[PDB]
């Protein structure tokens, strides 16, 4: 009858249990993967970066002089 | 706390910025279907931007629109690129702005707390209707023209003052360069209405906050809106952009109509005059009802059942995930308005005319049968008590 | 990179001290204006130095209630020579401990760090005391917080009880409260502070005390920094007069009782005696803390009922009190002074009380005395506390012989003029079901 | 030096100053704002309730005249004492305690916020 | 005509108020010759002598440590044993408790009456305490009494008979025993190492208690009381040959097992795996949260460094009187925003590993801006450090760890758990060079190995609503500053 | 410090030579 929030307070376990529905937890002992991950972000940013400086020279360069102007400078 | 300083965002100066953006109050089980309001905005600034470099290749001249309009895509570096994206962006605009309004149809985001977020947001829709139509007129295309012509054409229906009103408007009496002009001023000066009208929109939604897929109360499991809604947000980003991607640089002019390549002619017409395909079902709605008067009325009957949606009552559960019924009623409106778009691209021919005269009839019965099924199921929990 | 397990190469080790360290005797100089210095000799590599004045809660003026509390957290902040930011600061630089400590007859200032902070311990701890400056918004910030204080002052009931017990018994000197009140916390303001502090912390009435300081260093030190206090002759003590008194709070049940003694600290013989036997009642709240006492053999083993039954006592310059408090259940309240009574009765008539129990508690009381004079901060205290009360520090093996003088003729003796003496009870708690004080009283002789 | 013994441009920027604050009916310290540096409020917290006091009302009267487009009496501003300091002395405090923290490494008390 | 001074009340209560400033605008140097606020190092080798701490070995891996004062009047004696909760197994995990709890209630000469009375006859008193990496049993007499006090050591330790009768007796005044800082470690500890034997509170659960026997507890004390793992620490008024030939004469028959806590720490080690445990009651009226990193082994010797980091992370109390100008910059931080109801950094080290953080109790409503001064104080650790208050830091531990050995029954702790860690007793002397050969230099590669980057563990109870979640922690372990 | 702005321009410059891309 006592309630399962207070049974878990009052009894700290070692053995913890988690969702594992979706994510797999790594095995008790082995150290965390945060290079991985890391550098997979890393990588994103590359591209994020290619992006966003394709972006920006493009609408520079729109601005810029046109193909027009540039041939009647002859 | 106040006595020395903090961590920045708490700061004056983006106090309101973290409140709204990063320590906002997000319910945890929101779907991949609520990143379609940043989707959008997304795509609002992205027509903002590529408008604003578009206008500076561009003359609003009846002599001068489409030769404009051919220098920016072959003599600007890049001028064909910012075309492209600004009308495949406007296309993705409406589609993300279509699929925010079925999802918020579905999940009943609309019915106690948010009817003036939904309200905010047919605004919104007419404001994107407008700017889009007078965008589209500004190419000076045939297609252009004629549907210009056409849908201001519509503007004479008023019993009284429709004649002054479309003579007003047109700038005199026919589409010219007046209109042109007129519809270029606009164009421009539309989009900023727009952010306006989606800011208000965000802070209207923030009052009281997003709905759920559960469509529950949603206050006791929550999570900060920055570190877990960013990054769902940033993957719907990068889906729609390569999307967009994909609709700009391999079939650009598959959306748009090959009739707009050619020069506005006045004197002759294309045999089929169609608006562009996210009006395709209001052009149904009008070409349904055999009348002009009788169409301008359907189309202000729908925007009116839209802005009358949210203020229908006893819709205690919201959530379509918990209403078969409203489920099978919400399928069947999304079918006839995918079919209502398919006819409202098709000729006045008697099997399209009789299809797009039911179709209209199922889409207000979709707004009678929910006020109808919501009273009568307000008595169910009696009903099916155990 | 050394690992802790093996020796350090570089580090040069200082020599050991002797397995027997000859016992520093305590050295007293008094200044010219009567200031007392007092300094001990310690193995231990570090030292207390502590600053003891005779003022206490009996040197409280109608308009001055609360002062020494006041002063005890008013204890070392902003002087006319350093802010209390520097102060707080040479503390943390030093690496010492500083604290303070109020009382109904002194007032102590302990500061202690490592051996060679000597000359900073005394100048920081004379500064901080002698000349004070009471800035108005501290004293403001010191209130508030004694305010938050007495509003979360319930969760201990010993302390209110003895409090309420004083307040009781005494109607003089003592009878004012050592925990500032409501009234008194919204009255009292820096400029009585300062005068209480200039009126009471006169030269007579200050003694250093230390632990493990070499007598000529401190006298160097303080020296310069304490002959300059004028000589004024000291004050005569305000006298109490002990009246048996009932007090009552009804907010389990939670009382105590007590007696009155005619001599204090300065009735050597008897104070000891007196400590024997609140030694030997014992206490317990249900090896070696007490669990054989009388209280504890004869209350706690054979009622359930009783939550926590324990012998207090408290004695000051010529004054004592002594008493059991006790916790029990609110529908045993009656049965359980009937039963504290019984025993202190038992406990006064001759014959009840065991040569083995007594010698248990004379060893335990001995045994007590020794295990508290092991630490520094105890010796210091020791040291001021002595010479406040008597002007010389009585030799430990002077109590020894005290404890060791006790015998059943002079406990019963002393238990008798504590019942004879009119009864002080203070209950708080379930109040409406204990007995009368009329009924109490006549529990017990005159 | 500025000095109205010394210097006869000091002596004459010291009169028109008691003037202008007499016309107004305010004393000089009323002048500092404590959204300013904050010292100046920490130096009006530490100050007595009345004289804090007197000072809120001479500001409001000063407030109110301003509004008014109008002056003193010629009686009260014949009786304005602008340079009787009360904050200076407290100000000076509230600096030197900033500067002896701030030289030993220690946080400030108090912060102004970004606007 | 301007009023004088003294005519308006407010007139008066300014020149009152700079007069009393103007009191103390002019100290003397007299009063400020010593006191420094600037820390400084200071070279103690003339003070940091102390009696010579003889250290003997049993034949049998008993070890005798004595610190010999023949001055003082009173004398401990205590055994300190390196086997606690945590070389235990799942089985029995409340077993170290429950025998310390029946130590003093049993033996084959004298029974639990019998044994008190001894005990409270010769005026001194024995305690006990078992550690997740240690147990001890010590007792504090008369220096007449030593060897009685040594005698009832082993007699405890050895001769022990747990009668059934009181078996069950001390299960049902344990299940009876059934602060909140306990358990907020407790779940930290758990949720920290967890599947690992730290994990296992010392307790231990209700399920096994109640299994426990005589039988267990002989086993028990059989298989971890075993001499190689056993010192007997004394302090005081004793001679050191006299103590070892009484360890002679009475510590015999011990059990001598081939397999030492090293092989067992090895075997299952623990790993500290980042993980959080929130119970969230909001009835309770403060909310009480620790987050801490994985931090050193006893023998690591960057666990000083550690230590000096605690240091200049120092404690603050509402009831403190340092106030808000404390050393530590997270104390000023807390004190002068009031955020928190009372902070306080902890170090606790373990044989293979150990946590190091922060334990925090605060009003629900500070829990945001206390969090984000905790991490924003630890990182600053991490990156950037004053060598003043490294210095200042160093000078408090110094000062700590001599002020806390005050006594004959410090001293004896401090020799059983330094024998018990260390293998030896360090020495002040060199304690000092290793505490000051620690700069800032020194501070930030530790912090940069120890938390820069690294998994947290938090465990917080009470109104914990505007608590950051874990991935606020570990993104504020890091500044990208640079 | 020092060392961490000589840094933090160094990718200042790289990032700029990045966009602009002078002579790549
Ligand atoms: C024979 C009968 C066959 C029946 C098949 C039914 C089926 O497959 O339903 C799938 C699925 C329903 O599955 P569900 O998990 O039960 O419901 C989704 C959950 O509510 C919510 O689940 P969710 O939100 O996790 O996932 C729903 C979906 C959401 O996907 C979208 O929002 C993209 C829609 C593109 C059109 O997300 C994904 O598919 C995962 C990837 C999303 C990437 C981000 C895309 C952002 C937009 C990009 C630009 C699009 C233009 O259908 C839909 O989501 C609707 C499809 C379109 C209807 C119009
Ligand atoms: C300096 C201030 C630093 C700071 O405190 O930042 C706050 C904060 C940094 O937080 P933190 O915790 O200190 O850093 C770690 C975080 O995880 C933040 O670091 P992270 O690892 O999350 O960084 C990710 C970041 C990395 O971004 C970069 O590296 C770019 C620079 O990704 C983005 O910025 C997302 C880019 C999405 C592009 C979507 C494109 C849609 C289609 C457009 C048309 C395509 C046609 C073909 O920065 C952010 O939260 C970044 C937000 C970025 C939002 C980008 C939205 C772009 C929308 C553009 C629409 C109009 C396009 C017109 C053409
Ligand atoms: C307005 C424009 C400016 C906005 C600034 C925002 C960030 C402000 C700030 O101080 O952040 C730091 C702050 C750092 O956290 P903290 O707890 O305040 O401080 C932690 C450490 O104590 C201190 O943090 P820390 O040490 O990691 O550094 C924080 C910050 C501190 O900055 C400084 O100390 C000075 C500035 C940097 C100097 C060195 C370079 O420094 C930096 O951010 C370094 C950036 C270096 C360049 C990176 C390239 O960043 C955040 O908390 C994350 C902010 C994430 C913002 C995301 C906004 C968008 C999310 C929703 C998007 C929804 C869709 C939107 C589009 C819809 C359609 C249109
Ligand atoms: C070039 C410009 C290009 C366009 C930029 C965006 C234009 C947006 C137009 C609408 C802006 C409306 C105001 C937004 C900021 C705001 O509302 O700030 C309110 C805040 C008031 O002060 P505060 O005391 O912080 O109050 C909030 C907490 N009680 O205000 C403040 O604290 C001060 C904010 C200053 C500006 C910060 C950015
Ligand atoms: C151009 C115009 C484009 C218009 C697109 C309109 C899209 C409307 C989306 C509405 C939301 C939605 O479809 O949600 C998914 C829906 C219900 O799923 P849900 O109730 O969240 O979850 C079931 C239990 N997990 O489940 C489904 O949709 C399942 C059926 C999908 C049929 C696809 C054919
Ligand atoms: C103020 C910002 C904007 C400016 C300056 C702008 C300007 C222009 C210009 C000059 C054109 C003709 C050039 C071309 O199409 O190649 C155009 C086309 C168009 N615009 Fe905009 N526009 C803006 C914002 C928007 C927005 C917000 C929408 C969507 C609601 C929109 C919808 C369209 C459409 C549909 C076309 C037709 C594209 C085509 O097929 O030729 N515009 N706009
Ligand atoms: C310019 C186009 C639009 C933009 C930029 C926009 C933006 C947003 C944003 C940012 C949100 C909050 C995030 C979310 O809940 O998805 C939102 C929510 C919402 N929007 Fe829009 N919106 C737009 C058009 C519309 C339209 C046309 C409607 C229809 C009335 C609408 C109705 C709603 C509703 C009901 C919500 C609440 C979502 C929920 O609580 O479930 N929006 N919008």
């Amino acid at each position: 009858e006592i309630p399962a929030t207070v049974a878990a307070v009052k009894n700290p376990s070692s053995k913890i249990i988690y969702d594992e529905h979706n994510h797999e937890r790594f095995p008790p002992g082995d150290p965390s993967k945060r290079a991985f991950a890391y550098f997979v972000l890393t990588g994103g940013r590359f591209v994020y970066a290619s992006l966003i400086r394709l972006l920006v020279l493009k609408f520079v360069l729109s601005m810029s002089a046109s193909k027009d102007v540039l041939a009647l400078a002859s | 706390i106040r006595n020395q300083r903090f961590s920045l965002l708490k700061e004056p100066i983006s106090s309101t910025l973290n409140q709204h953006l990063i320590d906002y109050p997000t319910p945890s089980n929101l779907s991949y279907w609520w990143g379609f309001g940043s989707l959008a905005g997304i795509c609002l600034v992205i027509q903002i931007v590529t408008g604003v470099f578009l206008a500076m290749h561009y003359t609003p001249h009846v002599d001068l629109a489409f030769n404009s309009v051919e220098h920016v895509m072959r003599d600007v570096e890049g001028g064909w690129l910012l075309r492209y994206m600004h009308a495949n962006g406007a296309s993705m605009f409406f589609i993300v702005v279509y699929l925010h309004i079925f999802r918020g149809l579905y999940y009943a985001s609309y019915s106690s707390p948010r009817e003036f977020v939904w309200c905010l947001g047919v605004v919104i829709f007419l404001l994107m209707i407008v700017t889009a139509f007078t965008g589209y007129v500004l190419p000076w295309g045939q297609m252009s023209f004629w549907g210009a012509t056409v849908i201001t054409s519509l503007a004479s229906a008023i019993p009284v003052v429709g004649d002054t009103i479309v003579t007003w408007l047109w700038g005199g009496f026919s589409v010219d360069n007046a209109t042109l002009n007129r519809f270029f001023s606009l164009h421009y000066l539309l989009p900023f209405l727009l952010v306006g009208a989606s800011l208000l929109h965000l802070a209207a939604l923030h009052q009281y906050g997003s709905n759920n897929p559960l469509g529950v109360h949603s206050e006791m499991d929550q999570i900060s809106f920055y570190p877990y809604f960013y990054v769902k947000d940033l993957v719907g980003w990068v889906a729609f952009a390569i999307f967009f991607s994909i609709w700009i640089f391999y079939a650009p002019n598959v959306l748009g109509h090959p009739d707009n390549y050619i020069p506005a002619n006045p004197m002759s017409t294309p045999p089929h005059i169609v608006p562009e395909w996210y009006f395709l079902p209001i052009y149904a709605i009008l070409r349904s009802i055999p009348d002009k008067s009788g169409g301008v009325a359907a189309i202000a009957l729908v925007f009116i059942c839209l802005l009358a949606l949210p203020f229908f009552k006893s819709m205690y559960v919201r959530s379509s995930s918990f209403r078969p019924i409203y489920q099978g009623i919400f399928w069947l409106l999304l079918a006839d308005c995918l079919l209502l778009g398919w006819i409202g691209c098709q000729p006045v021919e008697a099997p399209f005319v009789t299809i797009g005269q039911i179709s209209s009839f199922v889409f207000f019965l979709f707004f009678a049968i929910t006020p109808i099924l919501g009273r009568v199921g307000r008595g169910i929990p009696n009903s099916y008590t155990t | 990179a050394t690992p802790l397990d093996f020796p350090l190469p570089g580090v040069i080790l200082s020599p050991p001290l002797p397995d027997y360290v000859a016992p520093g005797k305590t050295i007293i100089t008094t200044l010219p204006n009567g200031v007392k210095v007092a300094s001990e000799t310690s193995a231990t590599p570090t030292a207390s130095i502590g600053l003891y004045v005779d003022c206490g809660s009996i040197y409280e003026s109608p308009i001055s209630f609360g002062a020494t509390h006041l002063l005890e957290r008013m204890a070392f902040k902003t002087t006319r020579n350093r802010s209390h930011f520097r102060v707080v600061r040479e503390v943390e630089a030093i690496g010492g401990n500083v604290q303070a400590s109020a009382s109904r007859e002194q007032m102590g200032y302990t500061f202690d760090a490592l051996k060679t902070y000597v000359p900073e311990m005394v100048e920081l701890l004379v500064d901080c005391v002698r000349n004070p400056a009471f800035l108005d918004w501290e004293v403001n910030e010191q209130l508030l917080k004694v305010k938050a204080e007495i509003g979360e002052a319930s969760k201990n009931p010993q302390d209110l009880l003895l409090e309420a017990i004083h307040s009781a018994g005494f109607s003089g000197a003592l009878a004012n409260p050592l925990l500032a009140s409501e009234s008194a916390i919204n009255r009292l303001n820096g400029a009585i502070l300062e005068e209480f502090v200039a009126e009471n912390y006169t030269a007579p009435r200050i003694v250093l005390a230390a632990s493990g300081v070499e007598h000529e260093e401190l006298l160097s030190v303080a020296e310069p920094l304490l002959s300059d206090l004028p000589s004024v002759p000291r004050p005569e003590e305000p006298k109490s007069v002990y009246t048996g008194g009932d007090y009552r709070c009804q907010s389990r049940t939670h009382f105590a009782l007590a007696f009155e003694l005619p001599g204090g600290w300065h009735k050597l013989k008897d104070a000891m005696v007196l400590t024997v036997l609140q030694m030997l009642l014992g206490g317990g709240g249900s090896p070696g803390k007490g669990m054989y006492s009388r209280l504890y053999l004869n209350v706690l083993n054979q009622y359930p009922q009783f939550h926590s039954i324990s012998a207090f006592n408290n004695i000051y310059n010529d004054t004592g009190i002594f008493g059991i408090q006790v916790t029990t259940s609110s529908d045993f309240i009656s049965k359980a002074i009937d039963i504290t009574a019984n025993e202190i009765l038992a406990v006064a008539t001759h014959g009840k009380v065991e040569q083995l129990q007594l010698d248990r508690a004379k060893q335990a009381t001995k045994s007590a005395i020794l295990m508290n004079l092991e630490s520094r901060m105890v010796v210091s205290e020791d040291i001021g506390r002595q010479i406040l009360t008597y002007g010389e520090r009585k030799p430990v093996e002077e109590f020894l012989k005290a404890v060791d003088e006790v015998t059943l003729k002079d406990i019963s003796s002393i238990s008798q003029k504590l019942i004879s003496s009119p009864l002080t009870m203070a209950s708080y708690g379930d109040v409406l079901y204990v007995p009368s004080y009329e009924s109490v009283s006549s529990k017990f002789p005159t | 030096f500025l000095d109205p013994k010394k210097n006869w441009l000091a002596a004459q920027h010291m009169k028109s100053l008691v003037k202008r604050l007499s016309k107004y009916g305010l004393r000089y310290d009323d002048l500092y704002d404590p959204y300013y540096d904050l010292d100046v409020k920490e130096a009006l917290n530490r100050l007595p309730k009345e004289v804090v006091d007197a000072r809120h009302a001479r500001l409001k009267r000063a407030i109110d005249l301003s509004m008014k487009h109008e002056y003193l009496p010629e009686d009260l501003q014949a009786m304005q004492t602008p340079f009787r300091g009360y904050l200076q002395d407290m100000l000076a405090l509230v600096k030197r305690e900033r500067a002896e923290r701030e030289a030993l490494g220690g946080l400030p008390l108090y912060q102004r916020s970004i606007p | 005509a301007p009023p004088p001074p003294t005519a308006m009340i407010y007139d008066r209560a300014a020149e009152a108020i700079k007069s009393k400033l103007r009191q103390l605008e002019n100290p003397d140097p007299r009063f400020l010759k010593h006191g420094n606020p600037r820390p400084a190092l200071s070279d103690h080798t003339r003070i940091l002598a102390a009696p010579e701490t003889r250290v003997t070995t049993l034949p049998n891996g008993l070890r005798v440590a004595t610190e010999s004062s023949l001055a003082a009047r009173t004398a401990t004696v205590g055994v300190w044993i390196d086997a606690g909760s945590r070389f235990e197994t799942e089985e029995t995990n409340g077993t170290a408790h429950f025998l310390e709890h029946m130590i003093f209630k049993g033996t084959e000469r004298r029974n639990a009456r019998e044994l008190e009375e001894e005990i409270e006859n010769m005026g001194g008193h024995l305690n006990a305490y078992t550690s997740r990496e240690q147990t001890t049993y010590y007792a504090k007499v008369t220096d007449s009494d030593v060897p009685q006090a040594l005698d009832i050591l082993a007699d405890i330790l050895q001769n022990s008979r747990f009668e059934e009768n009181r078996i069950s007796r001390e299960r049902d005044v344990i299940l009876r025993e059934m602060q909140t800082e306990e358990v907020i470690f407790d779940h930290l500890h758990a949720t920290a190492f967890q599947y690992t034997p730290l994990g296992r509170t010392i307790l231990g659960p209700a399920q096994n208690i109640k299994t426990i026997t005589k039988a267990h507890l002989q086993s028990y004390i059989q298989t971890h009381y075993t001499a190689p793992r056993m010192v007997i620490a004394a302090s005081g008024a004793v001679k050191h040959e006299d103590i070892v030939e009484q360890v002679k004469k009475l510590f015999t028959k011990l059990s001598t097992d081939a397999t030492t806590t090293a092989q067992l720490v090895a075997k299952e080690p623990a790993i500290f795996t980042g993980s959080e445990v929130r119970m969230l009651d909001d009835d309770i009226p403060l909310a009480q949260f620790a987050v801490a990193f994985e931090g050193a082994s006893w023998k690591d010797p960057d666990s000083i460094a550690l230590m000096v980091m605690q240091a200049m992370l120092g404690s603050w109390n509402k009831t403190a009187g340092g106030g808000k100008h404390m050393g530590s910059e997270l104390a000023q931080r807390v004190g002068i925003n009031e955020v928190a109801e009372s902070i306080m950094a902890f170090n606790t080290n373990y044989k293979d590993t150990g946590l190091f953080g922060v334990y925090a109790v605060a009003k629900p409503d500070c829990l945001d801006d206390l969090s984000y001064a905790i991490m924003q104080e630890t990182t600053k650790l991490v990156y950037r450090v004053s060598e003043d208050d490294v210095t200042r830091a160093c000078n408090q531990l110094k000062s700590s760890l001599l002020l806390h050995i005050d006594g004959t029954s410090p001293v004896a702790e401090d020799i059983g758990r330094q024998l018990l860690t260390y293998g030896r007793r360090i020495p002040f002397a060199e304690l000092f060079a290793r505490i000051d050969a620690v700069d800032a230099s020194t501070i930030k590669r530790v912090a940069n190995r120890f938390i820069y980057d690294k998994d947290v563990a938090i465990a917080a109870m009470g109104p914990i609503q505007r608590l950051p979640d874990y991935n606020w922690f570990r993104r504020r372990t890091y500044w990208n500053r640079y | 410090d020092v060392k961490a702005a000589a840094m933090w321009g160094v990718a200042a410059a790289t990032g700029g030579l990045y966009l602009v891309q002078v002579s790549i």
